[PDB]
C-alpha cells in the first residue's frame, strides 16, 4: 500500500505533497550553499582556500534554488494541489505522466550532486557559458553531469507544462470560461506556456554544449567557426522567460492571499490582472539580450532591448497597484500569510525598481557583473519567490494537512526572515554601485564593511529557516484539527474540508449558464 | 510559438476584443511613438546625375512632363538637380 | 480559521526540546565541518 | 456549541465584523427554559429582563463585536521573541568568528592603513566628492 | 481569562530586547571584527614611499 | 440636554483616500525638490567647481613628485 | 443613483412585511459592504423587520454593526442611537451598551 | 482503500511526535548538512 | 578605486562617466518618488478600520496607473538613449591598444608603431609594497596618455573574461575569436583600477586592471623603454 | 471503398459507450454539458441532479462575472446563492 500510494501515485494531491517535501529538502541544500557563499565573503581573505570550490558552491546554489526549490514548490506543489481543486476537476489531465514529472526530479538532483563530487565540480556559474564550461577549461564529467541534470529537470517541467495547459483548458466545468477561473490558475497556465516554449531552446543549447565537449562539434568554438555568444543567446532566450516562470505562480498566490486576508470576495481588477500576466508572458520572450549588454553589442540593438525591457514595468505595475487596490477597504486580517504577502509586495517593488535602473544599457555597462545585479534579483526574484512560497505555505498548510500552525510562532518567523533578508541583500546595492564584481571569492579591502554586514544578515535568515522546521514540527506534534474556514464561497479549494478526501469532485460541480 | 499568452478555451468575441485593446492597439500606439520620435528631416544628399536614376524615356502625362506624380521639391531632384 | 484544541498538546518544555533538537540538527554537522576546515586544507 | 470535522459541508457559524448575521445560530438546541425564553421573545421585548435579553443574544451569537474585535498583547511576544532569536544569531556569529575565521590580511594593520590612506590621497582617489575631496591639501588635515 | 501574552508578553519583550542589544553590541565590539570604516576624520596619513 | 448634530455618514473611506493621496503626492513633490537639491544639484556643482580652474599638468606634477607613477619619476 | 434613492430602496427592502430571516441576513450582510454607515431610516426598517421575525438578538447585532461601520468616527454611533431612541423604546430594544455587550 | 484524514495523507507518520522529530531532523538536517560535506570532500582531494 | 563604506559610484574620470552619474541621479530621484509613493499608499490602505468590500469598478484607475508609469518610463528612456548614442559617437582615436584576457592575467599590445607587448599580473598580498592595495595592484600597469581619445580592443586567448574600469564607465567582454572595441578618455592623470568581470575560473577574483594616465611625452618615453 | 473497420456502435465499451448511448437519448449522466438556468425563483428553482445528498454549486450570478460563488447544496428545501439569491434545489439519486 505504501509503495502503491507514494511511488505509483496517480493522485494530484499526493503528487503535490511529494513536490512540497522535495522542494523543502532542496531549500535546505540551497540555503546551506548560500551560507557557504556568505561565510567565504564574511571577512576579507580566503576561507575555503579553493576558489574552484567557491565557484562550484555558487553554481550549485543557484541551480538548487531555481530548479529544485522554487519550480517544484510553485508548480509541482501548489500547482498540483490547488489547480484541480480551484476548477472542480477530479485530477490532472494526465495523472500518470504527472507522477513521472515528479520522479524525474530526484535523479536530476542526484546528477547535480554527482557533478559536485566528481573531479573538481562545475565551477561555471548557473549560466554555464563556454569556453569556461568547455572540455579544456572544465575537462571531465562535472559539466556533463550538470547538463544531464538540466535535461532531466527540463523534461520534467515540459511534460508538466503540457499537463497543466491541458488540464486548465480542458477540465473546467462546461459553463466556466477562462475568464471565470481564479488568478492562480491563470498564473500557472501562463507559466506553463512559457516553460513549453523556452525549455526546448535551453535543451538545444546545452545539447550543443554537450556535443562540443564530447563529439568534437564547434558550435561555440571559434576554431571551428563557432561563437561563444551564440550559447549566451540560446541560454538567455530561455533564461528570461525562466525568471518570469519563477515569479508568475507567486503573483497568482499573492493575488489569492491579499484578496483572502482583505476579506474580499475577489481581487481588484481581475481582467487587468489577466492582461498583465499575459503581457508579461508575451514580452518575456523579447528582452533576453539585456543579459548581454557588455558582450559587444551594436548600439541600436542595445536601444531596442532597453526599450522593450522598460515596457514590462507597465503590466507589472498594474499588478502592484491592483494588489494595493485589493487591500483598499479591506477588513484586514493580520495573519502570518498576510504579513508574507505584504513583505512580498515591498520587496518585489524594491527589486523591480533596481531592474529598471539596470534596463538602461549605459548604466548596465557599469553595473553588469557586479553585486548590484545580485541585489536586484535577490529582491525581485529570490526573496519575492520565497516570500510568496512562505505566504502560500502558511495559508494553505491547514488545507493540505488538516492541522493549524501556531500563528504567534509564524509571525515571529516572518519578522526574523524580514530582518535577515534585508540585512543580507540591501548592502549589496552599495557594493555593486561602488564596483564590487559578482562571482568573486574575495574583495579589495574597501568593500569589507558591507560584505561583513551582508554575511551577518545571512545567519539571521538561517535562524529563521531552523525556526520554520520547528514550527512545522509543532503543528504536526500538537494536532489542532481545522474546523471552519471563512470565505469558502470564493475559495473553492477549501470547500471539500481539510484535508480534502483522496478523490474530490467525483461528482462535478453544478454551474449553469443562464 | 515564441508567444506567451494562455487563454485558449474558446476564442469568442470577448477574447478578440481583449486582444484588440490589450495587444493590437497598444502595439499601434507604441509604433506610433517609435515613429513620432524618429520623425524629422535629415540632410538631403549631394545631387549626382546618375544615369540609372531620374529616368526620362517619355514625358510624364501631367505638369511639365518632368515631375513625378508625388514630386517633393525638398527631397526629389530633377534630372538636372534639386529645384531652387 | 477556527480549530479544535490540540489532540496531543505540546507543552512549553516539549517545545523547548523540539526547538533545541531542530536547531542542533542544523548547527552541529555544519559546525563540525567548519571547525575542522583547516584540517582539510 | 460543539463543531465537528464531519460537518464541514454544512452552513457554519462565524464571528466576523463584516458578516454580522451568520448563517446559523450559535446555539441550536434549547433547554426547557431556553424554549420558554424563545416563546417569550414573541411578546413585547419591553417585557424581557436585561438578563433575558443577554441570554437571547448569547443563544444567537458567540462573541459580541467588542469581544471579537479585542486587541491583544501578542505583539509583545512576537517582537520580544524575534529579538531573542536575532540575539541568538549573534551567538552563532561569535562562534564563527572564534572557531572558523583566521586572521584577516596584513593590509588591515593600522600602520598599513595609514600608509595606504596617504597613498590614496597622493593619487587623489575620488577627488571630486568621494575621498580626497574630503582632505585639505593646504592644511594637511581632514576637512572639518 | 489571561492568555500567554497577557502573562508573559512584557517579560518576553523586555528580556528579548535586552539580550539582543547586549549580544550584538558584544559581537560588534569585543571579538576583533574589522569593520574597516572610512579613514576620513579617523586615520592620520603616514609616509609610504 | 442638546441633540447631537448629524455627522457625515457616507463615503468615509473614499474621503480618507482622496485626502491622503493628495498628501502622498505633495510629499513626493516636497521630496524631489529636496533630493534634486541635496544630491543631484550638489553633484553638478561639485564637478563644475572642481573642473573650473583644474590644471591637469599641476595635478600630474603633484602625483609624480609623490612617487605614484611607474612611468614618471 | 442619488443617496436618497439608495436609502429608499434599502428602507423598502427591510419594510417588506413578510421578509424572511434569510432576506434579513442577506440585506444586512450586503449593506455593510458599502462605504457608508446606514442612515437611521434604514436601520429603523431593519430593526422592525427583526421585530416581525421575533429576533431580538439580530436587532442588537445590527446596532453593533452600525458602531463598527463608523470606524474611528466616534460621533456617528451616538447620533444614530439618538435618532433611533423612539423606535428602541417602542420595540423594547436594549442597546449593546445597556446589555453590557460593549465590554471585552 | 487508503487512509484519509489529518495525519494520514502523508508519506511519513505523525503518530508519535518524538519519532516525528527524529524523522524531520534527519530529513531537513541531511539536506542542510550535504553541502558542508561536499565541500569537505572536495577539500580533502585538494 | 572604491573607498571604505562607499554607497554610490566611484567619482567620474571621464566625461561619459560624469554623464552616467547625472543620469543615475535622475533615475534615482524617480525611483525614490515611486518607492516612497508606494510605501505611503500601502500604509494608508492598511491603517483604517473603515471598510468597503463590495465590487470596485477598475477601468478609471487603471488608466491612471498605466499612463503614469508609461510617462515615467519615457522620462527615463529619453536621457538613457541620448547617453547611449553619445557614447557611440565617433571620436577619432589617437592610439589603439589591445588587451587579451588569459587565465589569470591580462596582456597588452600597443602596436600602432612598434611591437610593444607585456603581461600584467596581480601583485600577491605577501609582496605588496607598504600602502599598496590588496587584490588591485599589478606588476605592469597600462600606461596611457591623459586627455586623449584611446581605442581599446578587447579579446581573449582562452575563456571569457571582461575588461572593466568602473571610474571610466568601461566594461567590455573579452571573447576568444572576437575583437571588441571601446573608447576611453581620461580627463585627469592618475591611477584607475578595475577587475575581471566575467567568471573565468578559479582566479577570476585575482586578475585586475590598473591604468596609469600621464602626459603624452611621458607615455612616449615609457613606450620606447618597454620595447 | 470496402469495409472491415469496426464502428463505435459495434465496439465502443465502458464509459465511452455509456456516454455515447446516453447522448443518443439526449441524456447527460456524465455532466458533459452546462445546464441551462431556470428563472431561479422559489417557484421555479434550478434543479440540480445528484447521485448523493449534496453537491457543490457554482453560481455565476451575472453574465460575465469573473467571480464564481461556490456552496454545497443539500437535499431538502431549496437554498439560495449567498450573493444573488437565485434558488437551487437538489434532485437526488
Ligand atoms: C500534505 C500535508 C503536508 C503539506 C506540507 C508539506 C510537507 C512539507 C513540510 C512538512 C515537512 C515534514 C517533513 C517530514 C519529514 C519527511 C520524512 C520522510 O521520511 O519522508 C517520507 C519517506 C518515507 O519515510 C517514512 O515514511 C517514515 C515514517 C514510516 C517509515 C518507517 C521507516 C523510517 C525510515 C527512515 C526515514 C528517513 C528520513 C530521511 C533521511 C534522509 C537521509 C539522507 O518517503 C518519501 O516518499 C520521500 C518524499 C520525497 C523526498 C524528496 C526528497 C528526496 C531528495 C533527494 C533527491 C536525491 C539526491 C539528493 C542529493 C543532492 C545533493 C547535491
Ligand atoms: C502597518 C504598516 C505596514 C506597511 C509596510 C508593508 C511592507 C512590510 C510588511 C510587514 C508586515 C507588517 C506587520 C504589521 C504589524 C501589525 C499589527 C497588528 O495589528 O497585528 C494584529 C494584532 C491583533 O490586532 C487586532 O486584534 C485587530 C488589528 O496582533 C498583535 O497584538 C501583534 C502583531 C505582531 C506583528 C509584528 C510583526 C512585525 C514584523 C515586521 C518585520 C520586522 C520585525 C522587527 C522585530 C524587531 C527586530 C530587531
Ligand atoms: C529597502 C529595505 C531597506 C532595509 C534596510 C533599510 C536601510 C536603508 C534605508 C531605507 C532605504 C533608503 C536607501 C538609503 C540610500 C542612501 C543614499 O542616499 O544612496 C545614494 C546612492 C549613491 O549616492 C552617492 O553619491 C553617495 C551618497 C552620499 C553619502 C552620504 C550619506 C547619506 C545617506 C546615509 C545612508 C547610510 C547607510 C545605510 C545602510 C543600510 C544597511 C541595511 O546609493 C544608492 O543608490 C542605493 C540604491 C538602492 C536602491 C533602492 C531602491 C528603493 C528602496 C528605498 C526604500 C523604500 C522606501 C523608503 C523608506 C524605507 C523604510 C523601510
Ligand atoms: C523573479 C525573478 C526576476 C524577475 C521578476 C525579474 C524582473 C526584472 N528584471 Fe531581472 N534578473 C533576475 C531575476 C528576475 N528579474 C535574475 C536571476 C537576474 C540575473 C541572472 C544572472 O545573471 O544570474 C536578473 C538580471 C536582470 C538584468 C541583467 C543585469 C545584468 O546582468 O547586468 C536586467 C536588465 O535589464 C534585469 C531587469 C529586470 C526588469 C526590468 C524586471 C522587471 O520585470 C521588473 C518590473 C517590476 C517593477 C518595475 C516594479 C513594480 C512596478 C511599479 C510600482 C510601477 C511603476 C514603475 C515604474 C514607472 C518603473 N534583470
Ligand atoms: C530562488 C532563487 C534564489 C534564492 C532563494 C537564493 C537565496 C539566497 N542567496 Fe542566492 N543566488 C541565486 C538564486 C537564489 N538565491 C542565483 C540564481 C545566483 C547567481 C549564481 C551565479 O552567479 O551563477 C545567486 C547568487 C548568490 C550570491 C552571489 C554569489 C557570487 O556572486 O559570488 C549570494 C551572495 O550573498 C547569494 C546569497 C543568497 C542567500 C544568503 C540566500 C538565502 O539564504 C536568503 C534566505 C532564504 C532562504 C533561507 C530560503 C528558504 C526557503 C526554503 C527553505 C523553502 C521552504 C519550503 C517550503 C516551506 C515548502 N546568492
Ligand atoms: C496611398 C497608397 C497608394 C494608394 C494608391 C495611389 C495611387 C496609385 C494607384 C495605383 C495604381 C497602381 C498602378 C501602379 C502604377 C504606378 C502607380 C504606383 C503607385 C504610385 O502612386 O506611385 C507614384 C507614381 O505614380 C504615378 O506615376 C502615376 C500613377 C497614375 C497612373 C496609373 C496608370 C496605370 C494604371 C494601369 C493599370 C493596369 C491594371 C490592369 C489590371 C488587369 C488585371 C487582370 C509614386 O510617386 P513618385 O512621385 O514617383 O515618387 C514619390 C516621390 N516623393
Ligand atoms: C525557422 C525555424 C524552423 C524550425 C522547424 C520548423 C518547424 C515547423 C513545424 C511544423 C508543424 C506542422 C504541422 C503539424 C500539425 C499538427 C497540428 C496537429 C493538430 C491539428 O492539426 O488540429 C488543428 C487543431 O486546432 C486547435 O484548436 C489547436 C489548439 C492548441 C491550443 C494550445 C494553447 C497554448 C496557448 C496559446 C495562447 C495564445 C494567445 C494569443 C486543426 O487546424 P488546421 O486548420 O488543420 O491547421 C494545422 C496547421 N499546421
Ligand atoms: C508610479 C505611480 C503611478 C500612478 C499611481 C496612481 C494611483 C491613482 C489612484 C487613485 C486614487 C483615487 C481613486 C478614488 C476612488 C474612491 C471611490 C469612491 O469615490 O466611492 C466609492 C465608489 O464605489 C464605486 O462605484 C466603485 C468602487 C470604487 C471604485 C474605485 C475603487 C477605489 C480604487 C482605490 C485604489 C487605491 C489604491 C491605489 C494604488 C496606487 C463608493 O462609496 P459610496 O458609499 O459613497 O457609494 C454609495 C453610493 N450611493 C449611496 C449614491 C448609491
Ligand atoms: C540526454 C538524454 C536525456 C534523456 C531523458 C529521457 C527522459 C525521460 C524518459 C522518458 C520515458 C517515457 C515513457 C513513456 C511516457 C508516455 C507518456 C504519455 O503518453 O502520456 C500521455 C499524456 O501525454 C501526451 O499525451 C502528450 C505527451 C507525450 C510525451 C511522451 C514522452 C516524451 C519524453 C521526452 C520528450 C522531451 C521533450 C523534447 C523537446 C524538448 C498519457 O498520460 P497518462 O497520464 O499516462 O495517461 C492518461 C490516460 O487517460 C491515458 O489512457
Ligand atoms: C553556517 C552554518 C554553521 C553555523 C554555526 C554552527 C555553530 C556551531 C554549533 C557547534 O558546532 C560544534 O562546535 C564545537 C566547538 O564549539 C565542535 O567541537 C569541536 O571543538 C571542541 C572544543 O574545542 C572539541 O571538544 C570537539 O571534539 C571538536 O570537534 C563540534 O565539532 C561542532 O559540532
Ligand atoms: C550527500 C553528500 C555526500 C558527501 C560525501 C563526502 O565523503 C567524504 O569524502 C572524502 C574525500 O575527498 C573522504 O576522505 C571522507 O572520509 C568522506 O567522508
Ligand atoms: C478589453 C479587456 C477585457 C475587458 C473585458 O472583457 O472584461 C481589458 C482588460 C484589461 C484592459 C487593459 C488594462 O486595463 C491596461 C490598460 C489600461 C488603459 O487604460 C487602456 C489600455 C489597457 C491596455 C486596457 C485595455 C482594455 O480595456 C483591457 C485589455
Ligand atoms: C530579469 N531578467
Ligand atoms: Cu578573468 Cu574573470
Ligand atoms: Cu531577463
Ligand atoms: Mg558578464
Ligand atoms: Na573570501
Ligand atoms: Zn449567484
Amino acid at each position: 500500500m505504501f509503495i502503491n500510494r507514494w511511488l505509483f501515485s496517480t493522485n494530484h494531491k499526493d503528487i503535490g505533497t511529494l513536490y512540497l517535501l522535495f522542494g523543502a529538502w532542496a531549500g535546505m541544500v540551497g540555503t546551506a550553499l548560500s551560507l557557504l557563499i556568505r561565510a567565504e565573503l564574511g571577512q576579507p581573505g580566503t576561507l575555503l582556500g579553493d576558489d574552484q570550490i567557491y565557484n562550484v558552491v555558487v553554481t550549485a546554489h543557484a541551480f538548487v534554488m531555481i530548479f529544485f526549490m522554487v519550480m517544484p514548490i510553485m508548480i509541482g506543489g501548489f500547482g498540483n494541489w490547488l489547480v484541480p481543486l480551484m476548477i472542480g476537476a477530479p485530477d490532472m489531465a494526465f495523472p500518470r505522466m504527472n507522477n513521472m514529472s515528479f520522479w524525474l526530479l530526484p535523479p536530476s538532483f542526484l546528477l547535480l550532486l554527482a557533478s559536485s563530487m566528481v573531479e573538481a565540480g562545475a565551477g561555471t556559474g548557473w549560466t554555464v557559458y563556454p569556453p569556461l564550461a568547455g572540455n579544456l577549461a572544465h575537462a571531465g564529467a562535472s559539466v556533463d553531469l550538470t547538463i544531464f541534470s538540466l535535461h532531466l529537470a527540463g523534461v520534467s517541467s515540459i511534460l508538466g507544462a503540457i499537463n497543466f495547459i491541458t488540464t486548465i483548458i480542458n477540465m473546467k466545468p462546461p459553463a466556466m470560461s477562462q475568464y471565470q477561473t481564479p488568478l492562480f490558475v491563470w498564473s500557472v497556465m501562463i507559466t506553463a506556456v512559457l516553460l513549453l516554449l523556452s525549455l526546448p531552446v535551453l535543451a538545444a543549447g546545452i545539447t550543443m554544449l554537450l556535443t562540443d565537449r564530447n563529439l568534437n562539434t564547434t558550435f561555440f568554438d571559434p576554431a571551428g567557426g563557432g561563437d561563444p555568444i551564440l550559447y549566451q543567446h540560446l541560454f538567455w532566450f530561455f533564461g528570461h522567460p525562466e525568471v518570469y516562470i519563477l515569479i508568475l505562480p507567486g503573483f497568482g498566490m499573492i493575488s489569492h492571499i491579499v484578496t483572502y486576508y482583505s476579506g474580499k470576495k475577489e481581487p481588484f481588477g481581475y481582467m487587468g490582472m489577466v492582461w498583465a500576466m499575459m503581457s508579461i508572458g508575451f514580452l518575456g520572450f523579447i528582452v533576453w539580450a539585456h543579459h548581454m549588454f557588455t558582450v559587444g553589442m551594436d548600439v541600436d540593438t542595445r536601444a531596442y532591448f532597453t526599450s522593450a525591457t522598460m515596457i514590462i514595468a507597465i503590466p507589472t505595475g498594474v499588478k502592484v497597484f491592483s494588489w494595493l487596490a485589493t487591500l483598499h477597504g479591506g477588513n484586514i486580517k493580520w495573519s502570518p500569510a498576510m504579513m508574507w504577502a505584504l513583505g512580498f509586495i515591498f520587496l518585489f517593488t524594491v527589486g523591480g525598481l533596481t531592474g529598471i535602473v539596470l534596463a538602461n544599457s549605459s548604466l548596465d555597462i557599469v553595473l553588469h557583473d557586479t553585486y548590484y545585479v545580485v541585489a536586484h534579483f535577490h529582491y525581485v526574484l529570490s526573496m519575492g519567490a520565497v516570500f510568496a512560497i512562505m505566504g502560500g505555505f502558511v495559508h494553505w498548510f491547514p488545507l493540505f494537512s488538516g492541522y493549524t500552525l501556531n500563528d504567534t510562532w509564524a509571525k515571529i518567523h516572518f519578522a526574523i526572515m524580514f530582518v535577515g533578508v534585508n540585512m543580507t541583500f540591501f548592502p549589496q546595492h552599495f557594493l555593486g554601485l561602488s564596483g564590487m564584481p559578482r562571482r568573486y571569492s574575495d574583495y579589495p579591502d574597501a568593500y569589507t564593511m558591507w560584505n561583513t554586514i551582508s554575511s551577518m544578515g545571512s545567519f539571521i535568515s538561517l535562524t529563521a529557516v531552523m525556526l520554520m522546521v520547528f514550527i512545522i514540527w509543532e503543528a504536526f506534534a500538537s494536532k489542532r484539527e481545522v474546523l471552519t474556514v471563512d470565505l469558502t464561497t470564493t475559495n473553492l479549494e477549501w470547500l471539500n474540508g481539510c484535508p480534502p478526501p483522496y478523490h474530490t469532485f467525483e461528482e462535478p460541480t453544478y454551474v449553469n449558464l443562464k | 510559438a515564441s508567444a506567451a499568452k494562455g487563454d485558449h478555451g474558446g476564442t469568442g468575441a470577448r477574447t478578440w476584443r481583449f486582444l484588440t485593446f490589450g495587444l493590437a492597439l497598444p502595439s499601434v500606439a507604441l509604433c506610433t511613438l517609435n515613429s513620432w520620435l524618429h520623425s524629422g528631416h535629415r540632410e538631403r544628399p549631394a545631387f549626382i546625375p546618375y544615369h540609372h536614376l531620374r529616368i526620362r524615356t517619355k514625358p510624364f502625362s501631367w505638369g511639365d512632363g518632368n515631375h513625378t506624380f508625388f514630386h517633393n521639391p525638398r527631397v526629389n531632384p530633377l534630372p538636372t538637380g534639386y529645384e531652387k | 480559521i477556527t480549530a479544535k484544541p490540540a489532540k496531543t498538546p505540546t507543552s512549553p518544555k516539549e517545545q523547548a526540546i523540539g526547538l533545541s533538537v531542530t536547531f542542533l540538527s542544523f548547527l552541529l554537522p555544519a559546525g563540525w565541518v567548519l571547525y575542522h576546515l583547516d584540517n582539510y586544507k | 456549541s460543539v463543531v465537528k470535522s464531519e460537518d464541514y459541508a454544512l452552513p457554519s457559524y462565524v464571528d466576523r465584523r463584516d458578516y454580522p448575521l451568520p448563517d446559523v445560530a450559535h446555539v441550536k438546541n434549547l433547554s426547557a427554559s431556553q424554549k420558554a425564553l424563545k416563546e417569550k421573545e414573541k411578546a413585547s421585548w419591553s417585557s424581557l429582563s436585561i438578563d433575558e435579553k443577554v441570554e437571547l443574544y448569547r443563544l444567537k451569537f458567540k462573541e459580541s463585536f467588542a469581544e471579537m474585535n479585542r486587541s491583544t498583547n501578542e505583539w509583545k511576544t512576537v517582537v520580544g521573541a524575534a529579538m531573542f532569536f536575532i540575539g541568538f544569531t549573534a551567538l552563532l556569529l561569535i562562534w564563527e568568528k572564534h572557531y572558523v575565521y583566521g586572521p584577516i590580511p596584513h593590509t588591515f594593520e593600522e600602520e598599513w592603513v595609514a600608509k595606504q590612506t596617504k597613498r590614496m590621497l597622493d593619487m587623489k582617489v575620488a577627488p571630486i566628492q568621494g575621498f580626497s575631496a574630503k582632505w585639505d591639501y593646504d592644511k594637511n588635515e581632514w576637512k572639518k | 481569562a489571561p492568555d500567554f501574552h497577557d502573562k508573559y508578553g512584557n517579560a518576553v519583550l523586555a528580556s528579548g530586547a535586552t539580550f539582543c542589544v547586549a549580544v550584538w553590541v558584544y559581537m560588534a565590539t569585543q571579538i576583533g571584527i574589522e569593520w574597516n570604516p572610512s579613514p576620513v576624520g579617523r586615520v592620520t596619513p603616514k609616509e609610504w614611499r | 440636554s442638546t441633540a447631537l448634530a448629524k455627522p457625515q455618514m457616507r463615503g468615509l473611506l473614499a474621503r480618507r483616500l482622496r485626502f491622503h493621496i493628495v498628501g502622498a503626492f505633495m510629499v513626493s513633490l516636497g521630496f524631489a525638490t529636496f533630493y534634486k537639491f541635496a544630491v543631484a544639484e550638489k553633484r553638478k556643482k561639485a564637478y563644475a567647481d572642481f573642473y573650473r580652474n583644474y590644471d591637469s599638468m599641476k595635478d600630474f606634477e603633484e602625483m609624480r613628485k609623490a612617487g605614484i607613477f611607474q612611468s614618471a619619476k | 443613483e442619488t443617496d436618497e434613492e439608495f436609502d429608499a430602496r434599502w428602507v423598502t427592502y427591510f419594510n417588506k412585511p413578510d421578509i424572511d430571516a434569510w432576506e434579513l441576513r442577506k440585506g444586512m450582510n450586503t449593506l455593510v459592504g458599502y462605504d457608508l454607515v446606514p442612515e437611521p431610516k434604514i436601520i429603523d426598517a431593519a430593526l422592525r423587520a427583526c421585530r416581525r421575525l421575533n429576533d431580538f438578538a439580530s436587532a442588537v447585532r445590527i446596532l453593533e454593526v452600525v458602531k463598527d461601520k463608523a470606524g474611528p468616527h466616534k460621533e456617528i454611533y451616538p447620533y444614530v442611537i439618538q435618532e433611533l431612541r423612539p423606535t428602541l423604546n417602542e420595540l423594547g430594544i436594549s442597546t449593546p451598551e445597556e446589555l453590557g455587550l460593549d465590554k471585552v | 482503500h487508503y487512509e484519509e484524514g489529518p495525519g494520514k495523507n502523508i508519506p511519513f507518520s505523525v503518530e508519535n511526535k518524538w519519532r516525528l522529530l527524529a524523522m524531520m531532523t534527519l530529513f531537513f538536517g541531511s539536506g542542510f548538512a550535504a553541502p558542508f560535506f561536499i565541500v569537505r570532500h572536495q577539500l580533502l582531494k585538494k | 578605486m572604491a573607498y571604505p563604506m562607499q554607497l554610490g559610484f566611484q567619482d567620474a574620470t571621464s566625461p561619459i562617466m560624469e554623464e552616467l552619474l547625472h543620469f543615475h541621479d535622475h533615475t534615482l530621484m524617480i525611483v525614490f518618488l515611486i518607492s516612497s509613493l508606494v510605501l505611503y499608499i500601502i500604509s494608508l490602505m492598511l491603517t483604517t478600520k473603515l471598510t468597503h468590500t463590495s465590487t470596485m469598478d477598475a477601468q478609471e484607475v487603471e488608466t491612471i496607473w498605466t499612463i503614469l508609469p508609461a510617462i515615467i518610463l519615457i522620462l527615463i528612456a529619453l536621457p538613457s538613449l541620448r547617453i547611449l548614442y553619445m557614447m557611440d559617437e565617433i571620436n577619432n582615436p589617437s592610439l589603439t591598444v589591445k588587451t587579451m584576457g588569459h587565465q589569470w592575467y591580462w596582456s597588452y599590445e600597443y602596436t600602432d608603431y612598434e611591437d610593444l607587448s607585456f603581461d600584467s599580473y596581480m601583485i600577491p598580498t605577501s609582496e605588496l609594497k607598504p600602502g599598496e592595495l590588496r587584490l588591485l595592484e599589478v606588476d605592469n600597469r597600462v600606461v596611457l596618455p591623459m586627455e586623449m581619445t584611446i581605442r581599446m580592443l578587447v579579446s581573449s586567448e582562452d575563456v571569457l573574461h571582461s575588461w572593466a574600469v568602473p571610474s571610466l564607465g568601461l566594461k567590455t567582454d573579452a571573447i576568444p575569436g572576437r575583437l571588441n572595441q571601446t573608447t576611453l578618455m581620461s580627463s585627469r592623470p592618475g591611477l584607475y583600477y578595475g577587475q575581471c568581470s566575467e567568471i573565468c575560473g578559479s582566479n577570476h577574483s585575482f586578475m585586475p586592471i590598473v591604468l596609469e594616465l600621464v602626459p603624452l611625452k611621458y607615455f612616449e618615453k615609457w613606450s620606447a623603454s618597454m620595447l | 471503398s470496402g469495409g472491415g473497420v469496426p464502428t463505435d456502435e459495434e465496439q465502443a465499451t465502458g464509459l465511452e459507450r455509456e456516454v455515447m448511448l446516453a447522448a443518443r437519448k439526449g441524456q447527460d449522466p456524465y455532466n458533459i454539458l452546462a445546464p441551462k438556468a431556470t428563472s431561479g425563483t422559489k417557484e421555479d428553482p434550478n434543479l440540480v441532479p445528484s447521485i448523493t445528498n449534496k453537491r457543490i454549486v457554482g453560481c455565476i450570478c451575472e453574465e460575465d462575472n469573473s467571480t464564481v460563488i461556490w456552496f454545497w447544496l443539500h437535499k431538502g428545501e431549496a437554498q439560495r446563492c449567498p450573493s444573488c439569491g437565485t434558488h437551487y434545489k437538489l434532485v437526488p439519486h
